[PDB]
């Protein structure tokens, strides 16, 4: 049996987690999950001890936590400072086509690796002369180098065959520059993988037209908050697409848009989808090949029946009955 | 009869422009041509050029080569310091997205303009950037105007103030205290992210976006990339002492710079912005229309929307048009 820690969030969060133990419970997932609490608080020792909790136990599921910026600069996202504390250094999120989920674009498959720790998440603003803000932005060798190298790695052991690095490197000569040239030096060990490169302006233009050209896609921080959710737009919305933080020991799950769901929170009507398939990465991820793959199967199979929908995809269901046929899969292929 | 400064570039912007101009003259328009030529000469643009358009206000623009940039000196010279793209999806030009009407406003002199890369250690690159408590007022402040003088309801500020606290959250405050002055406009904000979301599954949600350049120009290409692409997208930049420079921004297309294969939709369409911000709105429909009206007809259409040339769907305008 497996601990994992568990943060619930805000917003549609709490109300998602209740679920996620609840289909646990009737696959009988060998899974249990510790619970740590993590306001916006202008205190940190909760975000300390949230930590401590995931180094721990290694593996955590959690909700989106509301950044507000109406708060003072040394007020920080506290999402961020969990994923760069933990250095979760790749975020990776899977946009596939849904049979079930009709947008205006099929035959979606992209994988989207993103690097987590850098750029201006982690920069530095100053006000030194009055009304100038000054914006100072790292980005490395060395972290271009791993996410490049997850990436080309994540590609080969899944069978696909082409990276896509995006950049904005013709006007950031120098970071993107380097970053791009990471990807490069990553692609020569990669001689079976066909490696391409675009624009981000240009890949945006792309995806909303012809996103079916893009296989594995790598890029640095702020391109992959743009690309993951136009990608994650284009298969039907923030309801359905999982993500994943990895280190190179802990690893944390959540929906790959980070949403907090603040307007819809608490009326049952929240998408379940995002946040079970979360649950599933993170079962895989404790080799529990099996029972991912049964949750997986009866939410896939849920999502294939227009009934089960829930607003956000145009449906009129509510989250209960949602789960109410989830479980009632899991069930047919439990015995 | 009023003046304009044509700078037709490089590449197929020659083709385009005597396809505009005679599009224009088959109009009647109260708009006469005063041709020059942009050069990057020691560093400066042209004397003949900067005082055409100090005297002329309005300026039209081909596609140009990058050699300094031109648009960098353009942008320089006249302090154009506000990017306007309206994106409206096309009758017969067939994406996805049919229900687009959105008009992106960006600041257009600062944030990654203002850039400095440099080397701090070996395999470390740090970039400097700005934020100015006044450029970001004087791009709210001209949002609103614009939304006002063209009868837009809702203004969305698109920021994320969420990590960029400081910046973004500067620009956020000069964005409240000018929706405090024009309480006629409906305002919100949201995050780009967000932004780019919802931007994807239903458009029609939005209608002025504006936004600082810290992390560029890409949701305007995002947008124009629903509703077709840089060849169908008008352009036009606002400077100081009443100048706006009007431009396609589409590449300058060099392996068809001297065939007849060339679409100048995107650089008509920003002339028919040019003539609606001069108050010329008579004929700027009566181009407009017609435009549409030949693009909807799906007989002739050029090779990257058909099969027929460039002066055929220019020539099949010109009729339109006619029709008073
Ligand atoms: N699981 C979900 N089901 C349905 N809608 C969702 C879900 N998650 C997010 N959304 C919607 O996508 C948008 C997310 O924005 P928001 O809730 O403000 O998150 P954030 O505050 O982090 O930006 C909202 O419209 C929200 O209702
Ligand atoms: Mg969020």
């Amino acid at each position: 049996r497996h601990t994992v820690t568990m943060i619930p969030g805000d917003g549609i969060g709490p109300e998602l987690m209740l679920h996620v133990k609840s289909v646990f419970r009737h696959a009988c997932v060998p899974v249990d999950f510790e619970e740590v609490h993590v306001s916006s608080n202008a205190d940190e020792e909760d975000i300390r001890n949230a930590i401590m909790a995931i180094r721990r136990n290694r593996v955590a599921l959690k909700g989106n936590i509301e950044t507000n910026h109406n708060l003072p600069p040394s007020h920080k996202s506290r999402n961020n400072i969990l994923r760069t504390s933990l250095d979760l250094y790749a975020n990776v999120i899977h946009c596939k086509s849904l049979p079930g989920v009709v947008t205006r674009h099929k035959d979606i498959d992209i994988l989207i690796v993103r690097e987590n720790t850098e750029g201006e998440y982690s920069s530095l603003e100053h006000e030194s002369v009055a009304g100038v803000v000054e914006s100072l932005a790292i980005i490395t060798k060395a972290k271009s180098l791993r996410i490049a190298e997850y990436a080309f790695k994540l590609a080969q052991e899944s069978g696909r065959k082409k990276v896509t690095a995006v950049h904005k490197a013709n006007i950031m000569k120098l970071g993107d520059g380097l970053f791009l040239q990471c990807c490069r030096e990553v692609a020569a060990r990669y001689p079976q993988i066909t490696f391409e490169n675009m624009i981000v302006d240009n890949t945006t233009m792309q995806l909303v037209s012809r996103p079916q050209q893009f296989d594995v896609m790598v890029m640095p921080n702020l391109y992959g908050n743009i690309v993951n959710n136009v990608c994650a737009g284009l298969v039907g919305g923030p309801g359905l697409v999982a993500g994943a933080n990895y280190g190179h020991v802990y690893a944390v799950f959540e929906t790959a848009t980070r949403n907090t769901g603040k307007s819809i929170a608490n009326k049952n009507i929240a998408n379940p989808t995002a946040t079970l398939l979360a649950s599933c990465m993170m079962l895989d991820h404790l080799k529990l090949h099996s029972y991912a793959t049964s949750i997986r199967k009866a939410v896939l199979a849920s999502m294939d029946n227009e009934n089960m929908h829930t607003p956000d995809i145009g449906g009129q269901g509510t989250t209960s009955e949602a789960i109410q046929d989830v479980i009632r899969h899991i069930r047919v292929i439990n015995g | 009869v009023q003046t304009v400064t044509l700078i037709p570039g490089d590449g197929i912007g020659p083709e385009i422009s005597a396809a505009v101009m005679k599009i224009f003259d088959a109009a009647k328009a109260p708009i006469q041509w005063e041709e020059r030529n942009v050069t990057a000469i020691q560093w400066m643009i042209p004397s003949e050029a900067k005082e055409s358009m100090d005297k002329n206000k309005m300026g039209l623009k081909g596609p140009l080569k990058t050699p300094p940039s031109m648009n960098l000196l353009l942008r320089k010279t006249f302090d154009l310091y506000a990017n306007v793209r309206p994106c409206v999806s096309i009758e017969g030009y067939k994406t996805p997205y049919t229900d687009v009407n959105i008009v992106t406003i960006r600041e257009n002199t600062e944030g990654e303009y203002s850039g400095i890369e440099h080397v701090i250690v070996d395999g470390v690159v740090q970039s400097i950037k700005l934020i100015t408590e006044g450029a970001s007022k004087r791009i709210a402040e001209f949002a609103f105007e614009y939304a006002r003088n063209n009868h837009r309801s809702n203004v969305t500020a698109v920021h994320k103030a969420n990590i960029m606290r400081m910046s973004d959250g500067l620009f956020l405050q000069k964005c409240r205290e000018v929706a405090e002055s024009c309480k006629d406009i409906k305002f919100n904000e949201m995050y780009l992210d967000t932004v780019c979301l919802n931007m994807v599954q239903d458009p029609s949600q939005f209608d002025v976006l504006v936004m600082p350049n810290l992390y560029g120009d890409i949701l305007s290409d995002l947008c124009a990339g629903l509703i077709g692409g840089l060849g169908v997208t008008p352009s036009g930049n606002i400077g100081a002492n009443g100048v706006a420079i009007f431009e396609s921004v589409h590449g300058t297309a060099p392996d068809i710079a001297g065939k007849d294969m060339a679409n100048p939709t995107a650089l008509l369409l920003s002339a028919v912005m040019m003539l609606r911000h001069m108050g010329l709105f008579d004929h700027a429909a009566r181009i407009e229309a017609a435009c549409f009206a030949t693009i909807k007809d799906g007989k002739s259409l050029t090779k990257d929307l058909g099969n027929a040339k460039c002066s055929d769907f220019t020539e099949e305008i010109c009729r339109r048009v006619k029709d008073l």
